[PDB]
DNA sequence: GCTAAGAAAAATCTCTACCA
DNA sequence: AACTGGTAGAGATTTTTCTTAGC
DNA sequence: GCTAAGAAAAATCTCTACCA
DNA sequence: AACTGGTAGAGATTTTTCTTAGC
């Protein structure tokens, strides 16, 4: 949803949550 | 009562060093008192707390270590978010060759954070001058704790297994090292996206640049400020930037911090 | 849906658009847009490198350049034998995907060691950009020479300034952003082509409205949750899933 | 088709040693063929099957090992079903002292099965003669596999921690060894029944003797034979001894084997 | 392994034009490769 | 005469397909991986293999058993 | 007098290092 | 063809026991 | 022509050794 | 006051796909 400088907002199973930046991997995932 | 049992239990632990269940059963004291008797002894307390932590996996973090094989010195560097490997054979384990390996790596790929152990080549003035000129943050592990950089030691293991697989196709050891790097980077698949390591580092860095450009173009034309009410005290905080309004809650930015606030405690002003 | 497919075919018949733009505009899946491009008669490299050697202050500098982006990898050699050129080519092929190598008719490039490396790593060698890259690298090396003690440090500092600090071209990008965008676009193309072949190994018998009989074997293009897109009679059409039968095909 | 892809995949694995997902994705062959290509390579196959086994825990089994501390040689023996420890300090690591330690242990407690590693003192003619005279079955572990006797190596760890706790209350090391044996056997509780090790070995051996005497008295006055039908073929087997008839099934003994058979496939004859 | 079985079944179908269940039971190859051998022959058909 | 050879080939096929396994084990002080050997007995925790007319006992955690299709 | 909220004390469950 | 990992403690989560206020 | 049993092929989940 | 275990393969269990017989 939004990528910050120290946090990342994701939507996971209709639940919006905030994860730290060092615990995420953002792919486009061709497959 | 059991107060005389408390006194006899303290003398018993002073001689024999019982655990808490032995004292709580033989002197018939409650278990909180027996746990306190054990917790006030310094000859005991020899045990950790039995958990593990989690290393940093930012998209520009690298880890570095050295290993030995057939009397040689290999130096391995891993990209953490993808698993991408560079490796070389050094003539010596000094600080000059480590500074030159780091300079070539920083010239090829974007490096912003480096994690190492406390060996004599990584804590050196040459590596310090290279990190200063190329603008890298160098961090060191807790001493004698190799779990702080687990990715590069796991890749030491994978590199040595591949080298024993293809050892009879080459003559020297530098040739077999570079053949093992090619086989790891491009000929093995499986993982997060079914990718190899080369496909994964391409996807990660390209996705980083694309998503910065997209949300710059989105955020340069935004409006609809939001005043919200949160905290232990029901106060009202000032101008916050609305990012995404969703079915159940909204996402606001306040003082360069991301927050998720439900619809009952926020009001939007155009 | 079918309105999107009809508008996409008419717009491609006028202007001959690419499949990414048609999929993003007309809101159709990418396999359908790639079929629309692949059916047109008028509509039918990211892994090529060049190498050269040069001299500076009595040293030998070997330079490799990615052609479509302008991306430089350089090193200082102790000699000019075929074994050191073969080691440089093996390190380059182990770090970037190299499929086609272009060089000149030098001695060290025409060698048995380089031929053995190209055989093992499966590279196509061709004998005849790098002159412009040698000139540009030499100007940066003379621009920053007073900050380094040895020539190897100045060479690698110039490679870093060339790859990440100089901006130009259309959008103002450096060479590293250009090479990463080029290789990522090629990766997306190959993954979609694998999906296309795996889908196109099927076959569809469909039943039209106001009839009880099944029509000819049409090829499946896309199989969604409620609809099915088929190619039949050089025509793309959308049939609901309750009037279809999809069977495996063996027509190799 | 993909048969030419099968041939190219075999040549590719012969040069590069791919795993199966790389070949199954790059040559578009089914995954069973790629797994077979990898499974026919001897340069691969370097990995075990990732499980653990379970040691013997019969009520008369003992395990034995030797350890070193402050230049001395300690010999430890553990009773496996209870955790009961005997230990001594040897003047030498020969076979004579090991045979004498085993003879004293077999004179004090009932020993019928002994498990050891392949050290030079345990594979000796003196220990062989003592096991012959005292009627013990001696079994040895698989060589260089200390997991086959895990109880005695875990008790090596517990003994050394207790010895460091009470080291300053004694002068010599033999005194501290015997004080550590007393503290382990009688002053630490927790486990199966909340017992210590001394209470557990008393309970286990007393329960063994009591249950043999009880079921001897039960089985000497029994009757009501049972003919039962089992197996893949519907045959009938002969005289079986009924042991306990329960709500749902019966328990029979056939040829000194215990079996549980439901009521539909058995008939009782007085 | 069944890779020699794949080569032998190709020679045998080039002579006698077997079906796929016969080759999968005789040569002990999986069913997908036997169906592909019958599919690549222009004269036969998998049925 | 012919039917008896059909029965003999069927029974020999089932006998040959019961227990034709290969074992790659790891043994010794320096635990290296060694070549194919014949499986004899497989219990829970350990196996008995025949290698070079020598019987060895290896745990199941230090060996890989390869079957046939 | 009866019932339920709240908190203290006990019981269970998962995870770790060391044993040549 | 007949062999094999285990022990005990530090926290986290779930359950039982005990006092007191309200109706 | 439609439906379900059976088996083959693929996808997911838990567990292990090694990295000075 | 700002630090941290991880990677990939061998089997076991659950799920999806494909052919064929029966009504
Ligand atoms: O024990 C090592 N690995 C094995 C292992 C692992 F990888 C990961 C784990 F979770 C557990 C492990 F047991 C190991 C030891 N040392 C060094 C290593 O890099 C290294 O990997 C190293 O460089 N130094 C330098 C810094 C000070 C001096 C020279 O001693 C240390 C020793
Ligand atoms: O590595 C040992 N323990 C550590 C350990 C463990 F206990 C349990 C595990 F699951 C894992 C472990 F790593 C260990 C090694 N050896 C011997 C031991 O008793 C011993 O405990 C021993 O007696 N010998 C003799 C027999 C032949 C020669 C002399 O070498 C061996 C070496
Ligand atoms: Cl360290
Ligand atoms: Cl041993
Ligand atoms: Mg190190
Ligand atoms: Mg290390
Ligand atoms: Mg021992
Ligand atoms: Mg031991
Ligand atoms: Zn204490
Ligand atoms: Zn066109
Ligand atoms: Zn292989
Ligand atoms: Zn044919």
């Amino acid at each position: 949803i939004w990528k910050g400088e120290g946090a990342v907002v994701i939507q996971d199973g209709q639940d919006l949550k905030v994860v730290p930046r060092r615990k995420c991997k953002i792919i486009k995932d061709y497959g | 009562g059991f107060l005389d049992g408390i006194e006899k239990a303290q003398e018993e632990h002073e001689k024999y060093h019982n655990n808490w269940r032995a004292m709580a059963e033989d002197f018939q004291i409650p278990q909180v008192v027996a746990k306190e008797i054990v917790a006030q002894c310094p000859k005991c307390q020899v045990k950790g707390e039995a958990m593990h932590g989690q290393v940093d996996a930012s998209p520009k973090t690298w880890q570095m270590d050295c290993t030995h094989l057939e009397g040689k010195v290999i130096i391995v560097a891993v990209h953490v978010a993808s698993g991408y490997i560079e490796a070389e054979v050094l003539p010596a384990e000094t600080g000059k060759e480590t500074a030159h390996f780091l300079l070539k790596l920083a010239a090829r790929w974007p490096v912003k954070h480096l994690h190492t152990d406390n060996g004599d080549n990584f804590t050196s003035s040459a590596v310090q001058a290279v990190c200063w000129w190329a603008q890298i943050e160098h961090t060191f592990s807790v001493p004698y704790n190799p779990q702080s950089h687990g990715v590069v030691e796991s890749m030491n293991h994978q590199l040595k297994t591949i080298i024993t697989q293809i050892r009879d196709q080459a003559e020297k050891i530098e040739t077999a090292v570079q053949m093992a790097v090619l086989i790891h980077n491009f000929k093995r698949k499986g993982g997060i996206g079914g990718y190899s390591a080369g496909e994964r580092i391409i996807d990660i860095i390209a996705s980083d640049l694309q998503t910065t450009k997209l949300q710059n173009q989105i955020s340069k034309i935004q409006n609809f400020r939001v005043y919200f009410r949160e905290g232990r005290d029901q106060q009202w905080k000032g101008p916050a930037t609305l990012i995404w309004k969703g079915e159940g809650a909204v996402v606001i930015q306040d003082g360069q911090d991301l927050k998720v606030v439900p619809r009952r405690k926020c009001k939007i002003i155009k």
